[PDB]
């Protein structure tokens, strides 16, 4: 979870 | 009113739509938010959602996934497209959510992977998922991201930062960078995208600007590339896509250059 980032368009 | 990217002529697309490849029988994934396949101009073949709250890949509620899908297909127009939903309406979607997409590819025989999107935030799960698609034979696409510069450091995105991903940057009509299109020595070529003008949903259609419109070029002609050299493997179509662009100015800001669709395709 603290490891999951977020990309974004 | 309708309206078609620019970045068609561009790139050389022309040349192989009139020898008769048009993208045939190529599957090409398109991980964003979705792609309104009721739009009269867009042809979706498929697709899956790995948005949690967002279970319909079919229905675009942020609108860029179908701006994607009309630039890639106006390059590509025989191209089937699959809506890989990894972002939501906002935008923005987990990196979970996007290896679960990239997975989904894989094990659907996509031939191509458009990923018009880009975290600052480096990850193993993520360069594992973007290698094991190389690895099996597709071709990786990402848009380079829309940070600008920043001196002598690089600013380009995970996941096209990863050796493995084409990471295209944005021109303009002139084949002058973008301003704020990322910069580095991961950026492996250029593709037009300063107000690309592609379909919207509800029939509508717009100019956009950035990196994800430039990575959509690119990842219509890889599709055409395979049109017809359907035998070539990622490898090959990643390298006539980089030795047959036209030089614009220095690697770190332009990579090889432009994309020339129709020298690669020879």
């Amino acid at each position: 979870v603290e490891e999951d980032h977020v990309a974004h368009a | 009113a309708k309206c078609v990217s620019y970045g068609v002529a561009q790139i050389k697309a022309p040349a192989l739509h009139s020898q008769g490849y048009t993208g045939s029988n190529v599957k090409v994934a398109v991980l964003d938010s979705g792609i309104d396949s009721s739009h009269p101009d867009l042809n979706v073949a498929g697709g899956a959602s790995f948005v949690p709250s967002e279970t319909n890949p079919f229905q675009d509620n942020n609108s860029h996934g179908t701006h994607v899908a009309g630039t890639v297909l106006a390059v590509a127009p025989s191209a089937s497209l699959y809506a890989v939903k990894v972002l939501g309406a906002d935008g923005s979607g987990q990196y979970s959510w996007i290896i679960n997409g990239i997975e989904w590819a894989i094990a659907n025989n996509m031939d191509v992977i458009n990923m018009s999107l880009g975290g600052p935030s480096g990850s193993a799960a993520l360069k594992a998922a973007v290698d094991k698609a190389v690895a099996s034979g597709v071709v990786v696409v990402a848009a380079a991201g829309n940070n600008g510069t920043s001196g002598s450091s690089s600013t380009v995105d995970y996941p096209a930062k990863y050796p493995s991903v084409i990471a295209v940057g944005a021109v303009d009509s002139s084949n002058q960078r973008a301003p704020w299109s990322s910069v580095g020595p991961e950026l492996d070529v250029m593709a037009p995208g300063v107000s690309i003008c592609s379909t919207l949903p509800g029939g509508k259609y717009g100019a956009r600007s950035g990196t994800c419109g430039a990575s959509n070029h690119v990842a219509g002609a890889a599709a055409l590339i395979l049109s017809k050299h359907p035998n070539w493997t990622n490898t090959q179509v990643r390298s006539s896509l980089e030795n047959t662009a036209t030089k614009l100015g220095d690697s770190f800001y332009y990579g090889k250059g432009l994309i020339n669709v129709e020298a690669a395709a020879q």
